[PDB]
């Protein structure tokens, strides 16, 4: 989708806010938010692409200025409510209860050894997106390709700033989960993946750095020539 | 400045309540436990950090054949040091030279090689860096990181639009001939491996 | 500039908020804000293009969700402070004074007959941007032209959604004030102006309406062929 | 919803104070007076409104030669009715037919033909309409205005990127044969002349 989140080449967002040091987690709430990445995919219902798409659908003004891990809470709720696994009315009721009783306990629950094993395994084993497919790569190193000007309303990895621009294929990586399907609940439908080099002059015209290139990863259907 | 925005205190207080509410429902559904949350936090607070990336760097600096394997296939080379997994299943390492400076970004979100760098710092995930580094990389490196890349030197910006994670092998600082792997490691930073700074001088 | 304000073709901004009726001015403050359009250009220092550019430089999260006439206050202050005609410290002092004393009086001042004459004349006479130039139009009706992929960091009227896209010249209007100079304080440097027709398929690819076109006004340097 | 945003009451209270502060300094510099502010407001509250556009419409409906002049040069034709000036120095009027539906937008800000329509309503100036109408015009017209433009009918979207102001001459409703200029005018709306609605039926 043509969301504000697609910020590559956006002007006016202002100077970088970089404190000299920071902790990994700035608040206990951030640890809870982080733990929802592996909770969401543990339950195989939703993957990383759909998780991204929930964030892309945020109120942009909220997205641009909220703490990062708020984005993770929004996307978990977005999928929760759509699948009926989260009741919004019950959630608003609980939000108010915990506004008024911040130190009220969490619900009593059994710990689960399987959740620790699942975490350790995902963290050190990874969740690989590489897939085998029956067709060979359409394209190769040195091929000069134009990125699609298609503008899907669901999830995709088509940064506005590379659309209809010309580049050179740098590397074929194999086939991977295809966002345009996986992120819209239409499954993996894996596609060959390529890194493509775009010059700064191609991307930005004469206002681009005279001696700079951007490398952007393109699934096969994103490119022709 | 945004005249419509609440205080940091009011934002934190509202987020805290919303998260505890969401957490209470996920606990009751059995898909979240206190132990699961504590384990994820403990891993990225104390187990997985840029000290891992630093070992890969100093090995490539002191081992030409390991460097070639790192540049050929970052995932396979990092597995030689027992380093890999979540959000670095597919790593491509790229080499700073006298000809070329590399800097990495996720313009679309925050994608970052967790297994070598741990979780990205907040500035990396925020719109200011993400929007500007693909468009004014030399000016950004100068103004934000005090890092002057001479105009004749090409700046390559790697935008992680896929599960491929890009990692910078920074140049070995001058005056470190014959240094131990441990001495060289004190020079390797998170920033040097994003490409927003060189490795430390001296 | 590649600002968020350039919202044409942006997805995710949400449903239109349209009350069944509304007044022209929703609050007395809006009348004061409105009166700054003719106050700013009366004093020939800044024109309409520079007024637009001040708005484009707003914090996007503030721009996206603020009452419209707040944009007018931001751009007046932006030019005020840059030209040194508004002292920011004095302005913050006055803001706080009027926060704490909302019904405190305005400064005593003489009314000015010339300001009423200037208003009536601008309103019914207009502030025409059409200019005569020494060169004839480069282009004509039926010419097939590609919009520039230049990406100026100052003011321009180059909507991201038309950049590098192909259209047909529909009408030549004469020469007008050229934003890329006027809005950056570089003067009128007037250019021939054309309406260009872009198909929905050209603008959006296959996700565009199969039976729709967008008409966009292009200054001569924006187009070639 | 935006969890970071203050209440409408808090926003209005802060804007009010900032504007009174700015107004106090502009008064002291002599470039703003209470009389100047009151005159601008009075003009666009009671003198300049869509009733002006409605006269141009009913004249074009009842006068084929005036219609041709309106479509050739909107500014010159509107001057025949003593109608023109600020933010409509350059008007191009466009004709709804059975073949073609016109709708106008300012994607970059709020540009709008003040001299025939008065100041644009808030929805016109806001990001929701501006972003969507160039990309999903049929769906927007259906969902927001209950206006179904059949797929076979072309939708032309006019984006005022220049001082050229685009104004829709809507089709004359059926069943109005021989109606007075005053009767026809009751059918002409602000919306009909933006192109987000047809002229009123019956
Ligand atoms: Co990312
Ligand atoms: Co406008």
């Amino acid at each position: 989708m043509n969301g504000v989140y697609d910020v590559g080449g956006t002007d006016g967002l202002g100077p970088i806010n970089r404190p000299a040091d920071e902790p990994v987690f700035r608040a206990e709430w951030e640890k809870v938010a982080f733990a929802m990445f592996p909770a969401t995919f543990r339950a195989g219902f939703m993957g990383l692409d759909e998780f991204r798409f929930g964030i892309e659908q945020m109120n942009p003004a909220e997205y641009l200025e909220s703490p990062y891990y708020w984005h993770w809470i929004r996307t978990y709720i977005h999928h929760g409510v759509r699948t009926g696994k989260i009741d919004l009315e019950e959630l608003e009721r609980r939000t108010q209860y915990y506004r008024e009783n911040p130190d009220a306990p969490l619900p009593e629950h059994e710990q689960k050894p399987e959740l620790i094993e699942f975490v350790n395994q995902a963290v050190y084993g990874g969740l690989p997106a590489s897939r085998e497919v029956d067709r060979p790569p359409k394209f190769k190193e040195g091929d000069v390709v134009r990125f699609s000007t298609a503008s899907p309303k669901g999830h995709a990895r088509r940064a506005r700033y590379v659309r209809g621009k010309t580049g050179t294929v740098v590397k074929h990586h194999g086939a991977y989960i295809y966002p345009d399907t996986a992120g819209n609940g239409l499954g993996e439908c894996p596609e060959h993946l390529y890194t493509v080099r775009f010059t700064a002059q191609e991307l930005w015209g004469p206002e681009g750095d005279p001696n700079s290139s951007v490398y952007y990863d393109c699934w096969e259907p994103y490119i022709e020539l | 400045e945004n005249i419509t925005r609440k205080s940091d205190e009011e934002i934190q207080k509202e987020i805290t309540a919303r998260v505890k509410a969401l957490e209470s429902m996920l606990i009751e559904q059995g898909i979240l436990t206190t132990s699961m949350i504590d384990r994820m936090a403990e891993i990225y607070e104390n187990e997985v950090g840029p000290h891992l990336g630093a070992k890969v760097v100093v090995k490539a600096w002191t081992d030409p054949e390991f460097k070639k394997r790192l540049l050929a296939d970052g995932t396979e080379a990092c597995k030689e040091l027992g380093i890999g997994g979540l959000q670095g299943e597919d790593m491509m390492w790229v080499e700073n030279t006298d000809e070329v400076h590399h800097v990495v970004v996720c313009t679309l979100c925050s994608c970052y090689p967790w297994p070598v760098l741990g979780l990205p710092p907040n500035w990396f995930k925020e719109p200011q860096y993400r929007s500007r580094v693909v468009r004014e990389p030399r000016q950004l490196l100068k103004e934000e990181f005090g890092f002057e890349v001479p105009p004749s030197k090409e700046i390559k910006v790697w935008d992680s639009s896929s599960e491929m994670r890009f990692v910078v092998l920074p140049q070995r600082p001058a005056g470190t001939d014959g240094w131990s792997e441990e001495e060289l490691a004190t020079l390797v930073t998170r920033e040097s491996m994003i490409g927003v700074e060189p490795a430390k001088a001296v």
